[PDB]
RNA sequence: CGGGGAAACCCAGGUGGAGGCCUGUAGCGAUGCUGACGUGCAAAUCGCUCGUAUGAUUUGGGUAUCGGAGCGAAAGACUCA
RNA sequence: GCAAAGAUCUAACGGAGAUAUACUCAACAUGCAACGUUGGAUACUGGAGCGGGGAAGGAUUUCGUGCCAACGGCACUCGUACACGAGUUGUUCGGAAACUGAGCACAACGUUAUAUCGUUUUGUUAGGAAAGUGAAGGAACUGAAAAGGGGCAACAGAGAACCUGGGAUUAUAUUCCAAAAAGAAAUUGCAUGUGGG
RNA sequence: GUGGUAAUGCGGCCAGGUAACAAAUCAAUCCUCCCACGGUGAGCUUUCUUUUCACCAUAAUCCACCUUGGGCCUUUUUACUCUCGCGUUGUUCGGAGCGGGGGCUCAAGAUUGAAAAAUGCAUUGUGAGUUCUGCGCUAAAGCAAAAACCUGGGGU
RNA sequence: AAUUACCGAAUCUUUGAACGCAAACGGCGCAUGGGAGAAGCUCGUGUCAUCCCCGUGCAUGCCAUAUUCUCAGUGUCGA
RNA sequence: CCAACUGCAGACCGUACUCAUCACCGCAUCAGGUCCCCAAGCAUAGAAUGCUCUGGUACAUAGAGAAAGGUACACUCAGGGAAGUCGGCAAAAUAGAUGCGUAAGUUCGCAAGAAGCAUUGGCUCUGAGGGCAAAAAUUGCCAACUCAGAACUGCUUACGGCGGGGAAUCCAACUGUAUAAUUAAAACAUAGGUUUGU
């Protein structure tokens, strides 16, 4: 036979990321003295649209703890957030919606967005449009603090981790029907090379497992173990169950 | 279609002269020669070629110095009083 | 068209110089072995590409 | 070329135009100041 | 090019060692004195026939002068 | 009749930077000739509003 | 902007110029005549007729991905007849 | 068989290409057919042109004189054929000097029996000591400052100081023109006065 | 360095700006075509034709300084009191300052001259077209970057 | 000897491992030594700014070396 | 040090010609293919189509000339009108603009140019639609076109260009893609729906 689409896809080639009219990536300040011992005050200067995201970005500007200059900080912005606005980063920030606080600072019950899963990471969870994260309790003990994640689990972190108070702009995205295959295409031209999708039961046995057959139909279970190799795991991979949903529906994920 | 109506769609060039060797073999877009591997420091060569081998070996040229160095070997480096 | 390399148009150069028939007083050699050009090149008929 | 006119000929150029034949030489149009000659130049020369 | 309007300055220019020449033109209406600098060719404009033909004199003679005709 | 004009430069391709205009000329012909690209001028700072400054 | 109504609202006349909208050049294609030709104008062309023509549109130059491999709105299509 | 794209006619010059005869004989019935240039006539292309200029590609096919063996599937006194001799001129036009982009891969490091392999723009190389001169200080020296090596990739993106006239060629011209430069300008480098400080 | 109440006029390092960017509608510049009124040449002329055709040009670079389209200053501001007013073909604007009087400034034009007649060939008034320019700047699509240059904040 | 044969002295353009930096560019540098110079300065001479021309050195890695060159280390000591 | 002035000097490469029914690719001077700029007059909605001033061209083997049979970007036919044929293939037919009028069905947007009826030339007139200056609800000057109405007088229905229509069944929702050189479709894609891993 010949290689799959989906091992293709591995080599990178022609399916990599559309960047050009990325501004770049987004996160928070770094972790230093500053931050560790009092706060910095910074202003918002701009909001933007980037290409390929649905979450609004602002530019904040600080001034240099050690140097005569400014310096520029491109971040993912909270819903609310305006142009003048001042934004307090540190130990000794308010509490107050597009401030960053430690975790361990923030009172139990309370919303929070751009959360480092590891101290000094600059943010990795809960930054798509709309998205948040929910404070459970804190240990000081342990010094750990336990958060509920969008997709539902439940995480515990390092009271030392930051994270910003309030939600992530633009949500609501996702209720408009598209109604147009032009639509998706200007959609997926900013992201990748992805779209459209051949089923693979259209294609020839050569190419796919699948493929084949004088009628369209897959010979055997889509099931597919998680041991197998790479050209073989297609269909549903691993799958505990099948069909449609009865009743409440499960947390997705690992153990 | 293919065939005498595609003869007329093709523009441009793939190679160029290659300054090492002086073929028609440059490739523009990747900058080496397919002919002598220029700008490698080394050539081709290849023995399931040998007729290609003997095209390009020494003594297929000029030979200016070498002809001279073999004189004053086989006069033993001569020299006057 | 109007652009070429130098080092293009001195091989083009030494191409028309070399474009020219036997001179008359070769054939009267003793031994003399050449009649004609036998390289003489058209530009309709053989392309150079360079 | 102009300094080898005024130490070949003993005259002043003002403009020196070249250019390149098609046959691989360079060719100089060179016009002389107007306190010498080219006809009285070129005789000298010889042409 | 450069006008100007008085005769002072007029004299000023034509001393000038640049001056190369000055040309005379004659027309129905008026007339033209056209100084040749390096830079600049400086015009001055008279509508007086008698002030011309003394400003005509009066030139210093180291200053070349050319009378503008039409030549075939 | 009517007459026709061609680019006098090198560049013959009918961009933002390669603008013409039609002018005819002391000997009654018509040329062409190249018209220059214009600024914006002089404005505020981006993030204040991005005004033209008078004076 | 005119008329009606207690109120919620209803009826009529203009302005404006939206749309993977329609007729139709250039462009991009190729339905039928199972037309011409079928040792040709041509190792796939010609004539009339026909699809679409502001968009998932057409096109120049540059640049990236290949032979147990590449690419593919998927025909085992295409990768210098 | 040499049938798509409508088409030629006439007179005079030119040319070996004619009005070319054994008898008879006024001429026809015994030298046909075909060619270049100029002047007339008649048509076609019909500005999305068998118009005037460029890129890719070609490289002397351009121009003048001559010539008609072969070649221009008929023809030629003609030719993009053959022979000889000529022609391309820039401070300002295009490129480079001197930008960055999709991108490339020298150094460095690592890997491979094997470098002819990999990394090398998400501000950016390399376990990584990659900065070589501002001022100075008494006329060459000497050393403070500033993180992230050296390059290439656009003749349609960015950038770019010049215009007309000519009786000025056989062929080049926003490139040639000479003291009345036909002339009128703009701009770069270095020096000399004048004025101000 | 210095004027004006003001908009603004004239003689190492750090921060901004130009370069620098999609449409549509309306009005358009150079230019092209047409008409009218006059000059010059040519054509037709059995008959008619105050007639038919052609031409009547102004380059770059510099002086001086009326139109209409934006931005702003000052002064009147019981301006929207009880159907408030200004404005576009058009989807709107105003106590966060409309309209009126008087001004400052920017952009595109117009006019006067130098060039320039010494050149070229043998004229100055209206309608139609025309992307320079101005009208400030669909989308789950929101429209490259840098060199080079300009101005300012400090300091000397 | 424009004869030939052989060879000890010489010349040897642009490139190429190609090595100052690049390259569909007969392109662009730093240091040093020269050359020419219708400007200006000076008494036809001398001198010469900007521009122009020529020779030499300048890749990376490794070995040896410095009349004993200049440095770095919360490495080990010492005063 | 700064401003005009002035003096001197402004280096390198490209530059002919072509860009195509003869200069490039297709074995060739091949009815195939090949990117950009300028684009006149009349008819007309017009870059449709037809003819024309400027510029260009008369180059494509020709002469004589009513055989049969052919090809055509060529026509016409009495009476009947699909009886032909697998099949209305091919041909014929409709046709611009303006007024009136328009069914079932429907996701209320359409269906729809549904279907169908009527007018149209030439000439001579009348009315309406504006700008600028001085109950100015008035006086003078002037430009460019369009629409509507009337009388008279004609047709041989007369360039070019330009939808035939209706009643139903099967399939796919729709625009789109696709076997270069025998298959353009009911195949692929699509918005929408569901599932899996993290
Ligand atoms: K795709
Ligand atoms: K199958
Ligand atoms: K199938
Ligand atoms: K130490
Ligand atoms: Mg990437
Ligand atoms: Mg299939
Ligand atoms: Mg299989
Ligand atoms: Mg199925
Ligand atoms: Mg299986
Ligand atoms: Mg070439
Ligand atoms: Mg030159
Ligand atoms: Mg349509
Ligand atoms: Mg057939
Ligand atoms: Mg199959
Ligand atoms: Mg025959
Ligand atoms: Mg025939
Ligand atoms: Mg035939
Ligand atoms: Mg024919
Ligand atoms: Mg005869
Ligand atoms: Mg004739
Ligand atoms: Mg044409
Ligand atoms: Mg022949
Ligand atoms: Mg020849
Ligand atoms: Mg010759
Ligand atoms: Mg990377
Ligand atoms: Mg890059
Ligand atoms: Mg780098
Ligand atoms: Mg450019
Ligand atoms: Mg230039
Ligand atoms: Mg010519
Ligand atoms: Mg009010
Ligand atoms: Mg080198
Ligand atoms: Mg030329
Ligand atoms: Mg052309
Ligand atoms: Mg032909
Ligand atoms: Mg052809
Ligand atoms: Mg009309
Ligand atoms: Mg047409
Ligand atoms: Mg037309
Ligand atoms: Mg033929
Ligand atoms: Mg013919
Ligand atoms: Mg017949
Ligand atoms: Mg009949
Ligand atoms: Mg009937
Ligand atoms: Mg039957
Ligand atoms: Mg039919
Ligand atoms: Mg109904
Ligand atoms: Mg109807
Ligand atoms: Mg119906
Ligand atoms: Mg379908
Ligand atoms: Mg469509
Ligand atoms: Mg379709
Ligand atoms: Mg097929
Ligand atoms: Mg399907
Ligand atoms: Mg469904
Ligand atoms: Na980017
Ligand atoms: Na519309
Ligand atoms: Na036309
Ligand atoms: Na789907
Ligand atoms: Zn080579």
């Amino acid at each position: 036979g010949k290689t799959v689409l989906s091992c293709r896809k591995g080599n990178g080639s022609v399916y990599q990321v559309h960047g050009h009219k990325r501004l770049g990536p987004a996160k928070l300040r770094i972790l230093d003295y500053a931050e560790r011992h009092g706060y910095m005050r910074g202003v918002v200067k701009s909001i933007e649209h980037e290409a390929g995201r649905g979450a609004a970005l602002a530019r904040v500007e600080f001034r240099h703890p050690y140097k005569f200059r400014r310096v520029k900080e491109l971040m993912v912005a909270p819903e609310g957030m305006f142009t003048g606005q001042s934004v307090f980063c540190g130990q000794k920030a308010p509490l107050a919606i597009g401030n960053v606080l430690p975790l361990g600072q923030i009172t139990e019950g309370c919303i929070v967005c751009n959360v480092e899963a590891k101290p000094g990471d600059r943010g990795t969870l809960a930054r798509a449009s709309g998205d948040y994260c929910i404070i459970i309790s804190h240990n000081h003990e342990t010094g750990r603090t336990r958060l509920k994640l969008p997709s539902g689990q439940k995480k515990s972190v390092p009271s030392t981790s930051r994270a910003m108070i309030g939600i992530i702009s633009g949500g609501g995205r996702i209720e408009k029907p598209v109604l147009k295959a032009g639509n998706s295409f200007y959609r997926f031209r900013g992201k990748r090379n992805c779209w459209p999708k051949v089923r693979g039961v259209a294609r020839n046995p050569v190419e796919h497992p699948h493929g084949g057959g004088n009628h369209q139909h897959i010979g055997h279970p889509s099931t597919v173990s998680r041991h197998s190799p790479p050209g073989q795991k297609v269909g549903l991979i691993a799958a505990r169950r099948t069909g449609r949903i009865r009743g409440g529906k499960a947390v997705k994920g690992a153990w | 279609t293919k065939g005498t109506t595609s003869m007329g769609q093709r523009h441009g060039r793939t190679h160029i002269l290659c300054r090492r060797c002086g073929r028609n073999s440059y490739h523009v877009q990747w900058e080496r020669c397919a002919a002598c591997a220029y700008p490698r420091a080394s050539r081709r060569r290849y023995n399931w070629s040998v007729k290609a081998i003997k095209r390009r070996r020494t003594g297929t040229g000029r030979c200016r110095y070498l002809k001279v160095v073999n004189r004053r070997i086989a006069n033993h480096f001569k020299t006057p009083k | 068209g109007r652009f070429k390399p130098l080092a293009v148009k001195k091989k083009y150069a030494k191409k028309m110089n070399q474009n020219k028939p036997v001179p008359y007083w070769i054939r009267l050699r003793t031994g003399n072995r050449i009649k004609w050009n036998e390289k003489r090149r058209h530009w309709r008929r053989t392309k150079l590409n360079y | 070329i102009k300094k080898a006119m005024r130490k070949l000929y003993q005259v002043k150029a003002v403009k020196v135009n070249t250019l390149i034949r098609p046959d691989g030489l360079k060719k100089a149009y060179i016009r002389l100041s107007a306190a010498h000659d080219a006809l009285d130049t070129a005789n000298k020369i010889g042409l | 090019p450069r006008e100007i309007k008085t005769l002072k300055e007029f004299l000023a220019i034509c001393s000038r060692k640049d001056a190369r020449c000055v040309k005379v033109k004659h027309n129905p209406s008026a007339t033209k004195f056209k100084v040749r600098c390096s830079r600049y060719l400086y015009t001055l404009v008279v509508n007086d026939k008698k002030k011309a033909d003394k400003i005509e004199r009066s030139i210093h003679p180291s200053v070349k002068k050319i009378a503008v005709t039409a030549r075939s | 009749s009517c007459p026709r004009v061609q680019y006098r430069r090198r560049m013959h391709y009918a961009t933002r930077g390669n603008r013409m205009k039609m002018v005819r000329t002391p000997g009654n012909k018509l040329v062409m000739q190249k018209r220059a690209k214009r600024s914006q001028g002089i404005h505020t700072p981006w993030v204040l509003g991005h005004k033209r400054l008078g004076g």
